[PDB]
């Protein structure tokens, strides 16, 4: 069976300029497990990127947390790409404030 | 209170390209604590959670031989699972499984679960009974059958009414001043104009463990659940989860909706608005 | 802890 992933871009704490913080890209409900994330800084990927082990749900869907330090700025841009199986070109969410 | 500790155990074959893939992690409750992953440079069980480092080398040694132990087991079922499918070979398959313990208030056993999926779908699972087997298809009452013959689920049932148990509570010995803690939510509510017509109400909830959490809208103390958008409960990083609940309600009228929050750590639930 | 599957698929 193929679950496409579903996907949430999102900051630890509150996000504040010239704070520390950490940026978290959030993959659920996927399989299989083989998937590809990357957090990228205004387009570009951001390098010393961490994931949690691979673990899955009651439904034997999969999910992984992708993160990095960071400190957010009021113009620098956030996002989350993911490449899976049942996506025919890369996902890239935006990192909202607000969501 | 109750608490459960879990394994969930996921191997992947890459035909062509080495031995399947084989990771193993283990919870307590919402709170990881070890892990196996035979991609490490050294393949074995190690601690996850501050509190494991107390445990001494026998212990990691038998955890870790247990787990090499089962690698083999699910070299040999990816196989065996491909042959009862009658599939090609040359394709990538995955085999999960998932067992461990929930205990009640008295911490002894109150669900022991040991289940198997093969490519994300259900294949057979050891019933509440931890005596019979649940077989998801066809193929799976071949399994079925086999382990029926044997006296199989009662060797489940030993181990899930005594050393799951033994061991959860020991781990929540280990553990207990972060285990037993629980963070309440920190909530409130944003607004979002979307148009001229209609706002967002979203209603927050940050910085909670456990994860689970019920958030709800209301109106003149109805539930709104038909029409609310729910995102998953998601990993703040630092062992605390965070989510949110959001409606769409007419501009001049989100005085009219409160946000309902319960959690563990919450004696009476909260009540918020705009 | 970890707990090995006796029978065979």
């Amino acid at each position: 069976i193929q679950r496409t992933p579903k996907i949430q871009v999102y900051s630890r704490h509150p996000a504040e300029n010239g704070k520390s913080n950490f940026l978290n890209c959030y993959v659920s409900g996927f399989h299989p497990s083989d998937i590809e994330v990357d957090l990228l800084k205004n387009g570009e990927r951001i390098e010393k990127v961490e994931h949690s082990d691979l673990s899955f749900s009651k439904d034997w869907s999969f999910y992984l947390l992708y993160y990095t330090e960071f400190t957010p700025t009021e113009k620098d841009e956030y996002a989350c790409r993911v490449n899976h199986v049942t996506l025919s070109q890369p996902k890239i969410v935006k990192w909202d404030r607000d969501m | 209170g109750p608490h459960s500790l879990r394994y969930f155990v996921t191997a992947v074959s890459r035909p062509g390209l080495g031995e399947p893939r084989f990771i193993a992690v283990g919870y307590v409750d919402d709170t990881q604590f070890v892990r196996f992953d035979s991609d490490a440079d050294n393949p074995r069980f190690e601690p996850r959670a501050p509190w494991m480092e107390q445990e001494g080398p026998e212990y990691w040694e038998e955890q870790t031989q247990r787990a090499k132990s089962d690698e083999q087991w699910f070299r040999v079922s990816l196989r065996t699972a491909q042959r009862y499918y009658n599939q090609s070979k040359g394709g990538s398959h995955t085999f999960q499984r998932m067992f461990g313990c929930d205990v009640g208030s008295d911490w002894r056993l109150l669900r022991g679960y040991q289940q198997f999926a093969y490519d994300g779908r259900d294949y057979i699972a050891l019933n509440e009974d931890l005596k019979t087997w649940t077989a998801a298809d066809t193929a799976a009452l071949i399994t079925r059958r086999k382990w029926e013959q044997a006296g199989d689920a009662e060797y489940y049932r030993a181990y899930l009414e005594g050393e799951c148990v033994e061991w959860l509570r020991r781990y929540l010995e280990l553990g207990n001043e972060t285990l037993l803690r629980t963070d309440s939510p920190k909530a409130h509510v944003t607004y979002h104009p979307r148009s001229q017509v209609d706002v967002t109400l979203r209603c927050w909830a940050l910085g909670f463990y456990p994860a689970d959490i019920t958030l709800t809208w209301q109106l003149n103390g109805e539930d709104l659940t038909q029409d609310m958008e729910l995102v998953e409960t998601r990993p703040a990083g630092d062992g605390t989860f965070q989510k949110w609940a959001a409606v769409v309600v007419p501009l001049g009228k989100e005085q009219n909706y409160t946000c309902h929050v319960h959690h563990k750590g919450l004696p009476e639930p909260l009540t918020l608005r705009w | 802890s970890y707990v090995n599957t006796n029978m065979g698929l």
